[PDB]
């Protein structure tokens, strides 16, 4: 069922699925940093020995495989098995320089934000990917949940960057699996855009509401019903002042993934959403996907990591 | 379609909330004052009972002793408002379906009627009625209080009608799903938070020409849905998941919406309705959903006037801006 509401979200979804181009260059991109950062902990390892970084993880667009046309933003994150401080992120930044050396010749700019407790890369390439490095450490949350240098990164900016990796952890074994989700949340990633009224649900939100929305069905839909129900659960008044809001899976502690949203948004989003079900209840779905009415593993964007 | 839109209710565990309930007690309170305002006085159920016994007894009678009488009855039925228990002030009047055992032609409708009309005179000749015919049977008030009469024959008989001898098809099979409906709802429908529900989504669609098109068939059907299909009965403010349901296309094109247990094999009730109905039928839920979120349950239940407008006009919910939803349904 559905046919043609199938016809208009998988075209549509074609419409914003970026270019082999930009894959191709994300994937050399993240290669490039993760097989450098491998090196950068490599060269630590020894220093020490004559443990520190514990790892590199994919986040966001890249690790859920979100990323659409025109995404010039990268993320990952860096484990490091103390809290990581001032001292690591410039040995780090600067070690990094040297060890994309040994796996390419393209050259990155790189900047460092003691701030934003980040690595940020930027390519020379138009336009630049913009990749970041978020350092972090488990020893963190530990610490917020209850002796050491003077340089501590913001524990904010910290426990944001663990966040987004229970975010991906969450988003791969739940959001993945689900038959026609991460293509509806593409689709609906764009309408976030288009639309102003949609705005603040981009992101985890909009990631937890078409999970929760498509895995409460009986079975498995297409990517035509699947939009649908995620209108349909908005349309029921969801998101309004007064009901469950949107639960959030990666918190020890109630938290709601929209309790940011403000009385008059919930409304506009809400009133929205009703008035998109009824349009594609009645053949009208090209409408809200903002398209002209036409005439496998789409979830796997860029290959698995190697190196980590 | 084998298609069910989204009801909270039905996949609660799956949506855990963050902060307690919020409190609904005025909501609850304003249900029941409501519901109590729309129930009928102690003086009007006495009228319809007596009025609805004595008719019935006559007809029970001419079952058994169909004497020299020439209209075989071969049952009778309670039905509707009155046999369920959703009657509500003001319109005091009782469906009663009597299946004939021949044809029912126009001239047998008005000899029964005025047989059983003229054995309540010959009992009580001091107490005024009058008794009048239509293309569905006869009616038969007193005072204060009428009874409907619904004419129909054993189902054998509705293969062998006569366009124009006998009563309209539609009209005789209407009468036969009455029975069918007040027989499922007495087994099925018979709680009291259903039968409270039903008469406030009667007096909602009749305050929202929005919900016209809803038939008081899809009605029971939506309260006893609302309130059961989840273990327990919902709480009757809980009157929200009606709203809810509406909103989310329940009644749209492509859903399986509500299956009628009264016919085969699986038909959606809501199929009586047009697409522009539809479509109206859900903006008007749609707004009156959003509408009680922003508190304005006191109007929704007609406690403060009209809100007839509530579902076509602007309106400002304490700095919140509420724009009523629009036609989308486009007529080819
Ligand atoms: O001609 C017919 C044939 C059959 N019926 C059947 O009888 C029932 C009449 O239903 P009503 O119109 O009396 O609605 P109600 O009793 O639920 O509420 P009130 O307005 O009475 O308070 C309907 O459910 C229909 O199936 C008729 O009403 N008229
Ligand atoms: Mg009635």
């Amino acid at each position: 069922i559905f046919v043609n509401d199938d016809r208009h979200v998988m075209a549509k979804h074609s419409s914003v699925y970026p270019t082999q181009e930009e894959l191709e260059a994300v994937q050399n991109m993240v290669s490039h940093t993760e097989r450098a950062l491998k090196a950068v902990s490599d060269w630590i390892d020894e220093q020490e020995k004559g443990r520190t970084l514990r790892g590199v993880m994919r986040v966001g667009l890249v690790a859920k495989g979100l990323l659409l046309k025109g995404d010039l933003d990268l993320e990952l994150v860096l484990l490091c098995k103390e809290k990581p401080t001032t001292a690591l992120l410039d040995k780090v930044a600067d070690n990094l320089a040297i060890q994309l050396t040994t796996v390419t010749e393209d050259k990155y700019e790189i900047l460092q934000s003691v701030d934003d407790a980040a690595i940020v890369i930027k390519n020379t390439k138009e336009p630049p990917l913009s990749l970041t490095i978020h350092l972090t450490s488990p020893v963190v949350r530990e610490e917020m949940e209850k002796n050491d240098p003077p340089d501590v990164l913001d524990r904010q900016k910290c426990l944001a960057a663990l966040a987004s990796l229970r975010h991906a952890k969450w988003f791969q074994a739940r959001a993945n699996g689900l038959k026609s989700c991460v293509i509806v949340i593409r689709v609906l990633r764009d309408l976030c855009t288009r639309v102003p009224t949609w705005g603040p649900l981009r992101g985890w939100p909009l990631e937890l509401l078409c999970e929760k929305s498509i895995g409460t069905a009986n079975r498995p839909m297409g990517a035509g019903e699947a939009l649908r129900r995620v209108l349909e659960c908005l349309a029921s008044g969801i998101v309004m002042p007064d009901g469950s809001g949107i639960y959030d899976p990666c918190e020890k502690e109630a938290t709601d993934a929209i309790g940011h949203l403000d009385r008059q948004q919930r409304e506009d989003i809400t009133q929205s959403a009703q008035h998109a079900l009824r349009l594609a209840a009645f053949g009208q779905l090209h409408k809200v996907l903002g398209m002209d009415p036409l005439p496998v593993d789409y979830t796997v964007q860029i290959p698995p990591s190697t190196t980590y | 379609g084998s298609h069910i839109p989204f009801d909270f209710y039905l996949c609660e565990m799956a949506f855990p909330r963050v902060k307690p309930a919020p409190d609904e007690t005025s909501f609850s309170e304003a249900l029941l004052k409501r519901n109590q305002d729309l129930a009928p006085n102690s003086a009007e159920q006495a009228s319809i009972l007596s009025l609805v016994t004595k008719i019935n007894n006559v007809i029970d009678n001419l079952i058994v002793a169909p004497g020299t009488f020439e209209v075989q009855i071969e049952e009778v039925r309670q039905v509707g408002s009155y046999k369920k228990g959703t009657m509500t002030t003001g319109h005091n009047v009782a469906d009663l379906v009597v299946i004939l055992k021949i044809l029912p032609t126009l001239e047998a409708v008005a000899a029964l009627g005025n047989k059983v009309v003229e054995s309540l005179r010959a009992q009580d000749p001091s107490e005024v009625l009058t008794m009048l015919t239509n293309e569905t049977g006869f009616e038969i008030s007193s005072s204060d209080a009428t009874v409907k009469i619904l004419i129909t024959t054993v189902p054998p008989n509705l293969r062998k009608l006569d366009p124009e001898l006998h009563l309209d098809i539609k009209v005789l099979q209407s009468a036969l799903a009455a029975i069918r409906h007040a027989r499922w709802f007495e087994e099925n429908a018979s709680q009291s938070t259903v039968k409270v529900l039903i008469r406030l989504l009667k007096d909602l669609r009749i305050r929202f020409p929005g919900f016209e098109p809803l038939t008081p068939w899809i009605l029971d059907l939506l309260g006893h849905y609302a309130v059961m299909n989840n273990r327990q009965p919902l709480a009757l403010n809980v009157y929200r998941r009606c709203l809810q349901i509406l909103a989310a296309g329940l009644f749209l094109p492509g859903s399986v919406g509500i299956t009628d247990p009264c016919e085969s094999g699986n038909f959606r009730v809501h199929t009586v309705m047009t697409l522009e109905q539809q479509d109206m039928v859900c903006y008007t839920a749609q707004t009156l959903v959003r509408i009680l979120s922003h508190g304005g349950f006191r109007k929704i239940l007609g406690q403060e006037g009209d809100a007839s407008y509530l579902a076509s006009e602007i309106s400002t919910w304490d700095g919140v801006i509420v724009t009523p939803s629009e036609k989308a349904y486009e007529k080819p």
